[PDB]
RNA sequence: AGCUAAAUAUUGGCGAGAGACCGAUAGCGAACAAGUAGAGUGAUCGAAAGAUGAAAAGAACUUUGAAAAGAGAGUUAAAUAGUACGUGAAAUUGCUGAAAGGGAAGCAUUGGAAAUCAGUCUUACCUGGGUGAGAUCAGUAGUGCGAGACUAUGCAC
RNA sequence: UUUCAAUGGCCCGUCUUGAAACACGGACCAAGGAGUCUAGCAUCUAUGCGAGUGUUUGGGUGAUGAAAACCCAUCCGCGAAA
RNA sequence: GUAGAGAUUCUGACGUGCAAAUCGAUCUUCAAAUUUGGGUAUAGGGGCGAAAGACUAAUCGAACCAUCUAGUAGCUGGUUCC
RNA sequence: GAGAAGCUCAGACGAGUAGGCAGGCGUGGAGGUUUGUGACGAAGCCUUGGGCGUGAGCCUGGGUCGAACAGCCUCUAGUGCAGAUCUUGGUGGAAGUAGCAAAUAUUCAAAUGAGAACUUUGAAGACUGAAGUGGGGAAAGGUUCCAUGUGAACAGCAGUU
RNA sequence: AAACUUUCAGCAACGGAUCUCUUGGCUCUCGCAUCGAUGAAGAACGCAGCGAAAUGCGAUACGUAAUGUGAAUUG
């Protein structure tokens, strides 16, 4: 596997992924987009406040039709929310590569997410019935995620 | 060139005659050549190879290494030869296949219908 | 803007022969040096009937010959006769008399009794040697409108022409309208 | 009232040899467990679907994770071949970089700006200048009669 | 090459006198996708032979290796008369 | 008037439905020309019809399946490089 | 000499639908030819580089890749797409939108478990209310029955069921 | 100034075009004449150490006898 970057000292710097992973890619998208940069310690500390709806995570792209927040502010947008789903497999993913990092000896103190990117996984298939016999999809839209951390 | 008209020299009638071929005629297209002090001993140029036979192996990576053949993968067209192996990752040692036509024969497994074999195919024994 | 109406813009005529035969070229190659390095309209004339198709250059027989060379006030006693085309036997002239012909093509027939006979048979290029200009020459050209076709060109009422027809008797085109007795005649 | 071989026919069956044929949306519907899966009460209807690699050598072991997996490692000529496997286009998408943006965008002409690309020049040939060493060059002698070219033995030093 | 400024630039295809039309088809991309082959006929051209022309209905070298090449007789077609 | 059998009105809900005919309320009939299981007969210019051209497997002013059949189209659409 | 299919000098002229003709460009396959290219990388593909042509198109650098392929003269055809409510396949914007609201209704504690609004146990609150949400059958299905496990897919939320 | 939108490129996706291949098809030619009440064609159900579809076979069941070959089968 390749990941779709290389933006950090390869000695210096710990990865993690995860490939057809059910969770929607849009709101994963969002998540990835807001804690891009951010230091190691900090994103855990803002996706365990996004479980709580203590923070929100702002949707820039796919915006149409979410609500309006005052957790927005902070961010300079109105619409956010909290994708919880798709917040626990960032952790998980988050908590990989800090292992992986821990593995490799770096300092557990200057980690920053230098890249994180979703890719939409290939859809997954269901049936809905509608009116007058009719049968339409019913799709889930999977995500590949990466991540990238490194020392600052 | 061919002349006869029960030749076919179409190249997929021979492919399919050569990868469906049965077990019997399977054992003629993996012949091996003899060795130079065999071929004169015995008068025959090459045989069908077999079991317990002492080969040298001629082409590839594994090419100079001797032992006998301890089976006769027909299904595949391949020999197994003692001591040829790799290494899998599990630290176990699998078997090398070697097409027959890379190996050549160096101590015939000499027996009745082997002897009968060399004298029919107007060799010496 | 300017006011010209283009009628006769582009030549209609042949530049070069539709032929590829390598001695065809060979001929205009030389009639070609010929016509241009000479004053001679024999030459300019030997040029354009070399280009000419087939239906163009329609043969002529030792009969047409022997006859247009033998007119009462002829004097075209002794001279050359030449043809840009095919010279064919005439089996009904029983004796042939002594002639001298350029041509592009002889038949064997043809050509083995003006030799029989005395006369003598040349290429084209033997021509130039002999008569570079064409001086003391009969220039001629067989019968154009022989051909099948002209029986039907101008077919109408009329006019006299031949219809095409796959077979010829009565049940075919000899009724209505080819007869008084059948409402009209043609 | 009657029989009869051969020369003739042959998109079925069986066996065989070929082709300026098609090359996986093509060629039979079917290159693959295809008249199969599936549909219809029934008569009938009827698909989709080929390719890791020379060889599974199909990833030991360590580590994080409830796991799926990840990260180290490992095998391989190649994992930019990991079976969701040759190559891997386009639509479509994420990230990064660049740039532009007052109710569309795109295009054309001309230049600015920024970015980026090519000149390899004055090589060849000729002459002059400096030193240097060297089997030494024009006319000739001789070896197809008259004239012309050539090589070759010497001299011309 | 991108972008800016100035000037110009309506959405293609189609039937139509006339399409930017408040006429129809067209969300997007790949791959597929429509004047062919045959029995004739007509003009024109090329080639061979020419008052003739056409070996392939057939038969032969032939067995070797032969759907080819090559050779060979009598008819017959078209033409030489309306 | 209940079970059962219907289906008047709301021109109610629904109208990319719970549903290719349903849901609510209202309403008709409710001991007979009553309702109904299973067996059985009638088959396509045929059946069957207390008759609406109704019904005959979501199909009916002539079912469904295959074939004739690539049916014909003076009509519509398309018809590929410089 | 100047591919005589060549070379050279001069003058006039240039809209085009339907339509006609000519000369070219590109594709599959056939004969011939080119001590033709190629695992020291053919073909194919990508390109924020270069060159040629009025144009159809062609050549080339870099990247990717892995087994074949091209030039010239001829032969040949199932030979060139933007359209056909074209065919088959793939994939978009609409969109994290419409929505997932009939059938009164759930709550507390414990156990199990990585994880419990949905499993199991106890407690409470309720409903069907005998023309039943109860207990059986006929038709139809066909193993759906039971136990033990599992929890990818399915159970349009969830899943230890 | 960002976010946002738009275009291009790199990389990563999605998808499976392209290229190369081909135990298949299609077409031509040559050769041959052999089903069944002595139960055919077709259908059903069974048979293997671990076998469901195909091949094969029939309670003698991926087979018995007989003949040939001559060391395999193979997950
Ligand atoms: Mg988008
Ligand atoms: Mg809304
Ligand atoms: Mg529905
Ligand atoms: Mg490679
Ligand atoms: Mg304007
Ligand atoms: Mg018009
Ligand atoms: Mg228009
Ligand atoms: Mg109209
Ligand atoms: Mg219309
Ligand atoms: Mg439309
Ligand atoms: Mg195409
Ligand atoms: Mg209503
Ligand atoms: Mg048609
Ligand atoms: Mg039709
Ligand atoms: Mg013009
Ligand atoms: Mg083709
Ligand atoms: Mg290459
Ligand atoms: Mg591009
Ligand atoms: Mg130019
Ligand atoms: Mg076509
Ligand atoms: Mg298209
Ligand atoms: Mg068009
Ligand atoms: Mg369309
Ligand atoms: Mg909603
Ligand atoms: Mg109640
Ligand atoms: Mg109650
Ligand atoms: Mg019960």
């Amino acid at each position: 596997v390749r990941y779709s970057a290389s933006p950090a000292l390869e000695t210096k710097c710990a990865k993690a992924r995860g490939a057809y992973l059910r969770t929607h890619f849009k709101n994963s998208r969002e998540v990835a987009f807001t804690i891009n940069g951010m230091s190691l310690k900090k994103a855990f500390i803002f996706l365990d406040n996004v479980k709580e709806h203590k923070q929100a995570v702002p949707f820039r792209r796919f915006n149409g039709g979410v609500g309006r927040t005052a957790q927005g502010k902070e961010f300079g947008v109105t619409q956010a929310r909290w994708p919880v789903k798709s917040v626990k497999f960032f952790y998980d993913l988050l908590k990989n590569a800090e292992a992986n990092a821990e593995a490799k000896g770096l300092d557990m103190d200057k980690l920053i997410i230098k890249h994180v990117q979703v890719n939409a996984a290939p859809k997954q298939r269901r049936r809905t019935y509608r009116a007058h016999g009719r049968v339409t999809a019913y799709l889930s839209s999977p995500s590949h995620i990466e991540i990238i951390v490194a020392e600052e | 060139m061919k002349f006869s008209r029960d030749v076919t020299s179409s190249r997929r009638k021979q492919r399919k005659a050569h990868f469906g071929a049965p077990s019997s005629v399977r054992r003629v297209l993996m012949s091996a050549p003899l060795s130079k002090e065999l071929r004169e001993q015995y008068k025959i140029r090459s045989l069908p190879v077999r079991r317990d036979d002492q080969i040298t192996v001629i082409r590839g990576s594994n090419k100079g290494r001797e032992g006998k053949i301890t089976s006769v993968y027909r299904k595949k067209f391949l020999l197994l030869i003692e001591r040829v192996t790799r290494e899998k990752a599990n630290g176990a040692s699998a078997p090398v296949g070697i097409d027959a036509s890379k190996v050549v024969i160096t101590k015939l497994h000499l027996d009745k219908d082997r002897k009968d074999l060399i004298v029919r195919k107007g060799g010496k024994v | 803007g300017i006011d010209i109406e283009r009628h006769h813009v582009r030549k209609s005529q042949r530049s070069k022969p539709a032929s590829e035969n390598v001695y065809l070229k060979l001929l205009v190659k030389l009639y070609r040096f010929l016509a241009r390095r000479t004053d001679s309209r024999f030459n300019k004339a030997i040029l354009k009937r070399l280009f000419q198709s087939k239906t163009n250059r329609p043969p002529i027989s030792i009969s047409k010959i022997a006859a247009l060379t033998s007119r009462k006030s002829a004097s075209l006693e002794g001279k050359t006769t030449v043809i840009v085309g095919t010279v064919t036997d005439d089996e009904r002239l029983l004796t042939v008399p002594k002639l001298s012909v350029a041509a592009l093509r002889f038949t064997k027939s043809a050509r083995a009794r003006i030799l029989k006979a005395g006369g003598e048979v040349l290429t084209l290029d033997q021509l130039a040697l002999r008569a570079p200009t064409g001086s003391n020459t009969v220039l001629l050209r067989g019968k154009k409108h022989a051909r099948e076709a002209y029986r039907h060109f101008g077919f109408g009422p009329h006019k006299h022409k031949a219809p095409y027809v796959r077979s010829e008797g009565r049940k075919f085109e000899r009724a209505r309208g080819r007869r008084k007795s059948r409402a009209f005649k043609v």
